[PDB]
RNA sequence: GCUCGCCGGAAGACCAAGGGUUCCUGUCCAACGUUAAUCGGGGCAGGGUGAGUCGACCCCUAAGGCGAGGCCGAAAGGCGUAGUCGAUGGGAAACAGGUUAAUAUUCCUGUACUUGGUGUUACUGCGAAGGGGGGACGGAGAAGGCUAUGUUGGCCGGGCGACGGUUGUCCCGGUUUAAGCGUGUAGGCUGGUUUUCCAGGCAAAUCCGGAAAAUCAAGGCUGAGGCGUGAUGACGAGGCACUACGGUGCUGAAGCAACAAAUGCCCUGCUUCCAGGAAAAGCCUCUAAGCAUCAGGUAACAUCAAAUCGUACCCCAAACCGACACGGUGGUCAGGUAGAGAAUACCAAGGCGCUUGAGAGAACUCGGGUGAAGGAACUAGGCAAAAUGGUGCCGUAACUUCGGGAGAAGGCACGCUGAUAUGUAGGUGAGGUCCCUCGCGGAUGGAGCUGAAAUCAGUCGAAGAUACCAGCUGGCUGCAACUGUUUAUUAAAAACACAGCACUGUGCAAACACGAAAGUGGACGUAUACGGUGUGACGCCUCCCGGUGCCGGAAGGUUAAUU
RNA sequence: AGGACCGAACCGACUAAUGAAAAAUUAGCGGAUGACUUGUGGCUGGGGGUGAAAGGCCAAUCAAACCGGGAGAUAGCU
């Protein structure tokens, strides 16, 4: 049982790219970005209830942030927690 | 029985084995064994103390009973073994109760040969019983030195030890090295002769051999610099000094014991 | 050739990480000093 | 794109460590790239790393670390008990195919497995900080059984030749398929089952150990591979539709047999040797306190569960350690022909041509090739080159510690073809036939397959161990017995070490060593042991105690604090 | 059987000629079941360690490491 309020908090963004697409299309898979802090059960019920649609299952993985330089000084991006959330069968997602 | 090797190669030439048939060729007695890990002769503080040791072959540390408290029980000898620890051999006995021992092997023991401890004893080898009981003039090995405690002289390969003299409360002993020794009567001790007596007759016959058994070679302090040992330094070959330990100390001839607590139990220091 | 430095990172932080440093006295007053003088990487700990 | 060349026990493929975006795409060429650069590991932007079963985490411990109390220490702190950490070791579980520009045992497809809860009905002794078993272990050697893998034939598809021949004993390609589940084999280990008692296993034990007694000779454990299923599937040479010339979608034959065969597996086995070969948990089992008709245990079945972190890319290197796009770096994989071979040569798969080129064809330098006659005359020195170089067989001195010396020396044979023998000796081994406690069984049987070595006869060349590969040999002699070690980076030796020898200390709270100490090593050793010193295999051997040391003595002389 | 023999890997470094290289190259060379070699982790600390002993090695540094401090040591010398 996770609260609303965590519940809320977990999911960050829907992650647009090529390979989502594709894994949207193809295998009823949607990315996601979400909270680094957020485990992948917490993420499927965060799915099941703000986004109204049954979860099959939760792959994660941790985007590692790539380091840049703005102009002459160095400085690094963020990390991020990337989630392919699998859609059971027939479940369309708006 | 002692066997010279033929020489097929050099290294091979020189060396002579003690081969005895009768030790058990098997894995040792589990329950008894424990784990021994190699110091490399260094203490806590890290530091070498003792030079010369290091490597060797791993061993197990064979629980052998010094103490030899089974009183009353009599005790049968499954096999002799091979023990790494130590220059006898062990002999695996079997008491009636369903207990079994490490001991050191005697000289006439063998597989079928029954053995006891206790005041009540026959004077016979292996048997163990307080000096009290066993008659002057008798060999022993595995002597304590204080009652309770565990067998602390003759404890190697063909070492014995004489009562010479029974006098009130102690017995007069004839150590191995011929310093006779006062020892309390009732201190225990186990009849006969220590087993392996032919240990002294195998040749290693080659430096690998030593190393084997963990010794690391030694360096003459003469073939040193000054500034390691007393003896070093000098162009060629020198060494117009008397001779000493790395720390300085006289080594041919100056006596070293100073212990003031146990010589009134010296009967006669050794010659 | 073998050069003097071979990395290794689980032995590099045992000998020289922070925790290594609190665990001594003197590896303290190296904290503490460090922190005086104003260093960014207090320590090797990435 | 087509040729050419190089690597191929790597200059290929996959990891660890280390790096940390170098990966992929688009875009830009100031700087960086030893030249140019449209290219890049460069700049900028975007994208990319998907796990119950791989690894970490986790449970367990080794060396070692920390260490409540504690012992010790001016202070700081040292050592260490209980404990708790610490992998490089032990501990549950996944395979095949398909897919991305870039991930995959992680996605998808198929087919699996694991150990937890929870609930069940069925049963009914459960229970640990404890007991026992197990885990649990060395070197070498030898086979035998296997597979990976390869070769040939069969089969299936395609081919009929840019130049003489090529419908055949011809040419090219393919002929692949897992874990799991079932079977429990080659083979290895052990005698089982029941009963009774017992000073043992810190207490108890129905467990282990020990005693008896009965009765049956098969009982159990282990075990590669094969076979079956998994699989009416998947993959499949290439054909056929579309084409953003990147590829996408459909389709799909055969898919067998024999022989050879590992250093891999059975094997943590067996045999043997002495130098005598981790630990703890998981796992199995036994009970105690306990609880007692409850919990807990095992039984299947249902359901839920398996979080977290790593996953790109380089990894013998242009990405790690070397200031550089400059030598070092642990593991795994190991095709063909020749060969003893992981050597060597040429090749496969795959990967590269080393980020300045173009000419010229002087001296001189580097790295190679050949050389008349002579053959060490060179030189400090045959330094360097040259030479020797294989298998089999014959043959082989002094001296010797009887092992050696010895590959001593020195010689002969060596290709190809045919025959012996349309392929032998051997190896393997199908049908058939017989037996049978019935199976992965035993006999007999020899088809097919594979296959040296030799002899005889012929034959070609200047030359047959034809290339690469691959000892120079002998004689006298110093030193050190020997194998070893050493001045990282001018010294590898006659130096150090060595087995052996001798002296000497040391009686165990050992001498000695590290420690203001506690303590630790010596050693869980005990004089056939340990320390120190010298000598240095083996053989034959090996006067002086005045000096300086050490050992013993203590009559006298001298002699501190103290008084 | 073997600190046995010939010989790749692997470990080394006797001879030779020659910055890519602050010790390498190519050609030969020694050991190659052991007193072998190697990965990972651990321990020993500066008059201290370790040393089959060369004053060797202890982070390209060694007859006393490096870093900071006493410290502007002292310098009848340049």
């Amino acid at each position: 049982m996770i609260r609303e309020e965590r519940l809320l908090k977990v999911l960050r963004a829907p992650h647009v790219s090529e390979k989502a697409s594709t894994a949207m299309e193809k295998s009823n898979t949607i990315v996601l970005k979400v909270a680094k802090d957020a485990t992948k059960a917490e993420i499927k019920a965060a799915v099941q209830k703000l986004f109204e649609v049954e979860v099959e299952v939760v792959n994660t993985l941790v985007v590692k942030g790539k380091v840049k330089r703005h102009g002459q000084r160095i400085g690094r991006r963020s990390d991020w927690k990337k989630a392919y959330v699998t859609l059971k069968e027939g479940q369309n997602l708006d | 029985a002692v066997v010279k090797c033929k020489p097929t190669s050099p290294g091979r030439r020189h060396v002579v084995k003690v081969v005895n048939p009768e030790l058990h060729k098997g894995k040792p007695f589990a329950p008894l064994l424990e784990k021994n890990s190699k110091s490399g002769g260094r203490n806590n503080n890290g530091r070498i103390t003792t030079r010369h040791i290091g490597g060797g072959h791993k061993q197990a540390y064979r629980i052998v009973d010094f103490k030899r408290n089974k009183d009353g029980i009599p005790a049968v000898v499954e096999r002799l073994e091979y023990d790494p620890n130590r220059s006898a051999n062990i002999a695996l006995v079997l008491y009636k109760d369903g207990e079994r021992r490490y001991i050191l092997a005697p000289k006439g023991l063998k597989a079928g040969d029954q053995i006891q401890s206790g005041v009540d004893a026959a004077i016979k080898p292996g048997n163990t019983l307080p000096m009290r009981n066993i008659p002057v003039g008798s060999t022993v090995h595995n002597v304590e030195m204080k009652p309770g405690k565990g067998g602390q002289l003759a404890r190697s390969a063909g070492t014995y030890v004489q009562i010479v003299a029974r006098d009130g409360a102690y017995v007069t002993l004839r150590l191995r090295s011929g310093e006779m020794r006062k020892v309390e009567a009732d201190c225990r001790a186990t009849l006969g002769e220590v087993g392996n007596a032919e240990h002294m007759l195998r040749v290693l016959g080659k430096a690998g051999a030593a190393r084997w058994r963990g010794v690391r070679p030694t360096v003459r302090g003469t073939a040193m610099n000054p500034v390691d040992h007393p003896h070093g330094g000098g162009e060629g070959r020198n060494f117009g000094k008397h001779p000493v330990t790395p720390w300085g100390v006289q080594t041919k001839g100056k006596k070293t014991r100073s212990n003031k607590r146990t010589d009134k139990f010296i009967v006669r220091r050794r010659s | 050739m073998k050069r003097t430095f071979q990395p290794s990172v689980l032995k590099r932080n045992r000998s020289h990480g922070f925790r290594a440093r609190m665990a001594t006295k003197n590896g303290r007053q190296v904290l503490a000093r460090r922190r005086a003088k104003g260093r960014a990487r207090l320590t090797v700990s990435k």
